[PDB]
């Protein structure tokens, strides 16, 4: 019964591929030929937030566009002030190997997760001023690779368990588990309406999840190596992926296939972080070649370069108003660009 | 054993197949339309003047 | 001719000091302007560069100050307008600054050696505190024997701008600590070379031509030029000695600058980043 | 879609010869290191033989050296395993796998229990 | 007023930076060790003696120096991604079960995972302390001669014991081949890539061996010393 069901799977995959090709009547490289290029995006480091002792693995902006959280392998969860390069909180973690961190859109809480298979929620706006663990969301049998705060006490955590999860922080038990990925789920990106999220894994595939229902609404193939980063288009109708393939692909939730491929022949290094600008016109991609490239999200041309990091660029982040681009790296320095 | 894995994968494939897909041309037009509509509010696409640049 | 020998020496040693000063201020600017080279060993390197620069400028003054005065005395059989300054402590103090720059150079070579040795031997140390201790040693322990030497020359001795160490026992006040610095630098040098050859033997063909480069890079840094000269004449032999005792200590600033800020692999790396950054601008 | 379907297996008598063709599709074949793994009955995934991007550096598991040989055709995007002088211990489902990242000498997790870029395997019974 | 709140920000920053200095003095003082191994590779015993005799986290202290050992547990077998977390680690302690059988070539499985650690472009400066465990269970296997490594490694029969051999009392020539042949299968990978950046220090241990806590301390001194000696280009 296995061979016949494998036959069913292969013919249904071929049917989906033909239905995608029937929808593939053009590309952005043909429609955006009448689109003027953005020129050279020459962004300069405005601030260098230093104080971290080890590699900076994660970084996330607050909704106010002032406060960052940066997670580093030394066991620190530092809250920065991006305008005055001042540290607001230095949260020591129980596990030094923190692989992700998130800043709650309400500003009250901050998460972090790594090799301890636990997503720890810290309460910043506490009655005594002591930044203390609020919850420890245990239950994953794999390392925590990316956790994103949903609004109403919910958090979408992605693990190396090949399984995502939506946790109810107040109780501490996950209400939904998103399964279907065969490789380590590496990165998340919540849509602007926080009703759908997309997951990147080491299966070279991206999956569109319904966070309220728990089903994989859509599986995006086309990448060739481990999806290391994922990010939504600002309108929530498209998303960009970065992999070890050394290319960025732009999938559309409606077109159900690739829109653009962001690659360069002199680029052979894996892409660790991907972001978008407020208009979604600039695709910021962090690389292993120690610099970020400012891709034209509509033309696949390298409009600029954010160079100046002495090690691998591990985490990118655009402010919610788009006023700056933060780039954390394994050199323990988080640089703000504009 | 693996029968559950195969049945889950095929039900996921049929759940993913019966969706209202759109031509890539219309999605491209909508994407470039959003990029054209919100170009004025992009301080990375258009360099914001230093008078209202908090990172100066 | 003795005159020839002497003038074929001092100008070259200033040339040595001039090249050391030029390459060394370039090296100090390089170590300061990249940020990525900012470590604690590079702070010790910047202090050693500054102290070598201090001794270079100090010998420039010494040879120039004396010359200004000499020019005036011989300008017109003057003799006067020259004697007064020697009695004015305006040259006693500049010679004290000279002896302090010399002592600070030797003791910053000592601090470089001690830091390298404890980096190889005692790897549990707070680089925030130990660097303050090393700065305090390199810049302050020279005071603790140069300024008592100054007060001894002021109280006990006569004039001569303190350039005549006639009572050598009083000159031991600054000689011995410098010989102590050189002896401890030599002990640290032999230990570090023993450690390097132990790491080479434990590896996998000919360790001699690599230990040669390691030792030739370590000689100027710890300042082991002096262990043959200082620790110790015949008119041929004395001439042979002073020439090397001046030329090697004059060019060791250039040698340290090159070997630890120019052919250093990280700065050749460091440059290649800043330069590229500047390039993309264009 | 990284697709790795394989053919050429089947039943052979001890001492025979077999050639498994690994038709790779969906990733530029010349960019990434390739290898064969096999899962003998008894629940064990073992690596068989490595081959670099250009095909210059070829390694083998000790039990198959000198008797197994692999080539790669970067033009047709195919990998071969010529299996000479087979033994009854060689009964296994042979999976054609590629390492996770191009331009890397490291070959991670090809023998993992649930690797993603590993083929569906062909059964070779001796 | 904003002056007082901005100076309170400065004062909080000062407190935070003082705490970060006090925490960095402990960070760069403790040595981080990633403890890897295969399935039942005997590394569990190595955990026990380093824990009691003076992922999961192990802090021990030998010769007043603090060490942190991180046994990666409750993780999958796809070490592709989380092994990038271990670059600041001074030493990856690799425990290999030299006599895992008497499932399917656990030595070649460990050899290929060993090959992927060096060639990992992020572990291209992390040294590997190699504990070839179960040297006592490898003894009874080869001297009996019913289960060979020659069927898993044909180049073993053509392999003669190296001149750098230091056999323990009771190590007949039949075992010091298998003892040292395995060691050179790992050193064939340790020398064919990355010279001067990372170094392999292979060791022969067992469940009865107790000074394994000093072999890591002696070779973590060697790792740090070689890291310093190449900062001055003395090595
Ligand atoms: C590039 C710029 C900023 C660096 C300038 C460094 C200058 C001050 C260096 C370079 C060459 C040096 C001069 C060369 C040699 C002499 C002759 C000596 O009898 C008096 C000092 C004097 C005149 C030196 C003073 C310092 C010096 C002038
Ligand atoms: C030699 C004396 C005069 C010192 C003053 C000249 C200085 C500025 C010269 C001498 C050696 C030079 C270096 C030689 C080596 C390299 C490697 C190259 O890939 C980048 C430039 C770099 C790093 C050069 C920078 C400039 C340099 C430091
Ligand atoms: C500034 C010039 C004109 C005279 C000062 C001497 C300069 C060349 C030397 C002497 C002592 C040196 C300083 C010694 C220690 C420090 C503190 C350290 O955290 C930053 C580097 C810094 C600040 C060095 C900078 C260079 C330095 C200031
Ligand atoms: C004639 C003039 C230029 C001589 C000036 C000598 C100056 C530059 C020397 C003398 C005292 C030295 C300082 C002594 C103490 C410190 C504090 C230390 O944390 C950084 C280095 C620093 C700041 C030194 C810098 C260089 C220094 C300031
Ligand atoms: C004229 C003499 C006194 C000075 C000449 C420089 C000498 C001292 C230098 C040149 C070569 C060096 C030696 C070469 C390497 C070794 C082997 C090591 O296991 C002990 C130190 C030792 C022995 C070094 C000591 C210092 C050394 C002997
Ligand atoms: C002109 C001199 C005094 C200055 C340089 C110091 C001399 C003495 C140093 C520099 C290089 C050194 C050599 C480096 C190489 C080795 C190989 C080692 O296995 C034996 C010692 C030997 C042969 C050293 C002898 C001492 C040596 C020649
Ligand atoms: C290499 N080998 C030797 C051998 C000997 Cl006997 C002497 Cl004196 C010097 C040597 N130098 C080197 N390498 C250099 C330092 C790069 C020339």
């Amino acid at each position: 019964e296995l061979d016949q069901l494998r036959q069913e799977a292969e013919q249904l995959k071929n049917q989906i591929r033909d239905a995608r090709k029937a929808c593939a009547d053009a590309t952005l490289s043909q429609i955006t030929n009448n689109i003027d290029p953005v020129g050279r995006i020459q962004m300069r480091t405005r601030r260098t937030l230093r104080g971290h002792l080890a590699k900076i693995y994660a970084m996330h902006w607050g909704t106010d566009s002032r406060l960052l959280v940066s997670a580093s392998q030394d066991g620190k969860l530092i809250i920065w002030d991006s305008y005055t390069t001042n540290k607001v909180h230095a949260i020591p973690l129980r596990s030094s190997w923190v692989m992700t961190c998130a800043y709650a859109p309400s500003g009250n809480y901050v998460a972090c997760g790594g090799l301890d298979n636990i997503c720890s929620i810290y309460n910043l706006k506490t009655r005594e001023g002591n930044v203390r663990v609020s919850r420890e969301l245990a239950g994953h049998t794999g390392y925590l690779s990316c956790c994103r705060f949903l609004d109403d006490n919910q958090i979408v955590t992605s693990s190396g368990d090949t399984t995502c999860a939506l946790w109810d922080i107040e109780t501490g038990q996950q209400t939904t588990t998103f399964t279907g990925h065969t490789g380590d789920v590496m990165s998340l990106s919540l849509a602007p309406d926080t009703r759908l999220f997309v997951s990147g894994a080491c299966d070279a595939s991206a999956k569109l999840w319904d966070v309220r229902e728990g089903m994989c609404r859509q599986t995006f193939t086309g990448h060739e190596s481990d999806i290391n980063a994922i990010c939504f288009f600002p309108n929530g109708n498209a998303f960009a992926t970065g992999s070890d393939d050394a290319t960025c692909r732009l999938f559309d939730l409606r077109a159900d296939q690739e829109l653009m491929t962001y690659s360069h022949d002199n680029i052979i290094c894996g892409i660790t972080s991907v972001s978008f600008s407020k208009s979604g016109r600039l695709l910021l991609a962090g690389y292993d070649d120690f610099n970020c490239n400012v891709w034209d999200a509509l033309k696949a041309d390298r409009a600029g370069v954010l160079a100046g990091h002495d090690n691998r660029v591990s985490c990118l982040g655009v402010t919610d108003d788009g006023m700056a681009v933060a780039t954390g790296s394994w050199d323990s320095f988080l640089k703000i660009w504009n | 054993a693996s029968i559950a894995q195969a049945r889950k994968l095929v039900e996921q494939l049929k759940m993913e197949a019966n969706i209202d897909r759109i031509k890539v041309s219309k999605a491209a037009a909508d994407l470039m339309a959003y990029c054209e509509a919100h170009a004025k509010e992009d301080p990375l696409l258009t360099p914001v003047p230093a008078s209202e640049n908090p990172f100066r | 001719s003795p005159e020839e020998q002497l003038l074929f020496l001092y100008i070259i040693y200033t040339v040595g000091y001039a090249l050391s000063f030029s390459a060394l201020v370039i090296a100090s600017a390089i170590l300061l302007g990249f940020r990525h080279l900012h470590c604690t060993r590079n702070y010790i390197h910047l202090n050693l560069f500054a102290s070598f620069i201090l001794r270079a400028l100090s010998v420039f003054i010494k040879d120039a100050a004396l010359k200004w005065m000499y020019s005036t005395a011989a300008q017109q059989h003057q003799w006067d307008g020259l004697l007064s300054y020697q009695d004015s402590l305006s040259c006693r103090l500049v010679f004290l600054l000279m002896q302090y720059c010399v002592a600070a150079n030797y003791y910053w070579l000592l601090v470089e050696g001690v830091y390298l040795y404890t980096l190889l031997a005692f790897s549990v140390l707070s680089e925030q505190w130990i660097f303050r201790l090393y700065v305090s040693i390199g810049w302050g322990v020279p005071l603790l024997f140069v300024v008592p030497w100054g007060i001894v020359k002021y109280l006990y001795e006569d004039e001569g701008c303190w350039t005549r160490n006639s009572n050598m026992n009083y000159w031991l006040i600054i000689r011995l600590p410098i010989l102590f610095a050189i002896g401890v630098n030599f002990l640290i040098f032999v230990r570090v070379i023993c450690i390097v050859v132990s790491k080479l033997k434990a590896n996998l063909t000919d360790i001699k031509c690599r230990l040669a480069k390691s030792t030739l890079t370590l000689i100027p840094l710890l300042g082991t030029h002096e262990v043959i000269f200082a620790f110790v004449a015949r008119g041929t032999l004395r001439f042979i000695k002073l020439f090397t005792e001046l030329s090697f200590t004059s060019f060791q600033g250039l040698m340290v600058a090159i070997l630890y800020c120019f052919v250093n692999n990280e700065v050749q790396l460091e440059f290649r980043k800043s330069w590229e950054r500047w390039r993309l601008e264009h | 879609q990284v697709q790795l379907q394989e053919s050429g297996g089947g039943l052979v008598q001890p001492g025979g010869s077999l050639r498994l063709s690994c038709a790779a599709s969906g990733f530029t074949f010349s960019n990434y290191k390739m290898n064969w793994v096999r899962q003998a009955p008894g629940k064990g995934l073992e690596w068989v033989s490595d081959i670099s991007q250009s095909g210059a550096s070829i390694s083998y598991t000790g039990s198959v050296k000198g008797r197994f040989t692999i080539s790669r055709d970067n033009a047709k995007n195919t990998l071969y395993l010529q299996m000479n002088s087979l033994k009854p211990e060689d009964t296994a489902v042979y999976y054609c796998a590629r390492c996770p990242a191009p331009f890397t000498r490291d070959c991670f997790d090809v023998t993992s229990t649930t690797y993603a870029y590993r083929g569906q395997g062909t059964q070779v019974t001796v | 007023d904003q002056r007082n709140e901005e100076k309170a920000q400065r004062e909080a920053n000062k407190k935070i930076e003082k705490q970060l200095q006090k925490d960095k003095q402990v960070y760069r003082a403790t040595h981080r060790l990633l403890l890897l191994g295969a399935g039942e590779s005997g590394k569990n015993t190595i955990v026990k003696q380093m824990r009691i005799l003076h992922i999961f986290e192990t802090k021990f202290q030998v010769d007043k120096v603090n060490f942190h050992m991180f046994d990666v547990g409750a993780q999958r077998d796809e070490r592709r991604k989380w092994i990038q977390c271990f670059n600041d680690v001074t030493a990856i302690i690799f425990v290999v079960a030299s006599s895992s059988y008497n499932q399917t070539n656990r030595l070649q499985a460990a050899l290929k995972l060993f090959d992927s650690i060096w060639n990992n472009k992020w572990l291209r400066d992390t040294s590997v302390i190699l504990f070839l465990n179960k040297q006592d269970l490898l003894a009874e296997k080869v001297l009996a001669g019913k289960s060979k490594i020659e069927d898993y490694f044909p180049e073993f029969a053509r392999y003669t014991t190296p001149e750098d051999a230091t056999p323990e009392p009771g190590e007949d020539p039949r075992v010091t081949r298998a003892k040292y042949f395995i060691r050179d299968e790992f050193l064939r990978i340790s020398t064919a890539s990355g010279d001067g950046r990372h170094y392999c220090y292979p060791h022969f241990t067992c469940a009865v061996d107790t000074e394994n806590i000093r072999r890591v301390f002696n070779d973590c001194r060697d790792i740090i010393q070689r890291m310093h000696l190449r900062q001055y280009e003395l090595l």
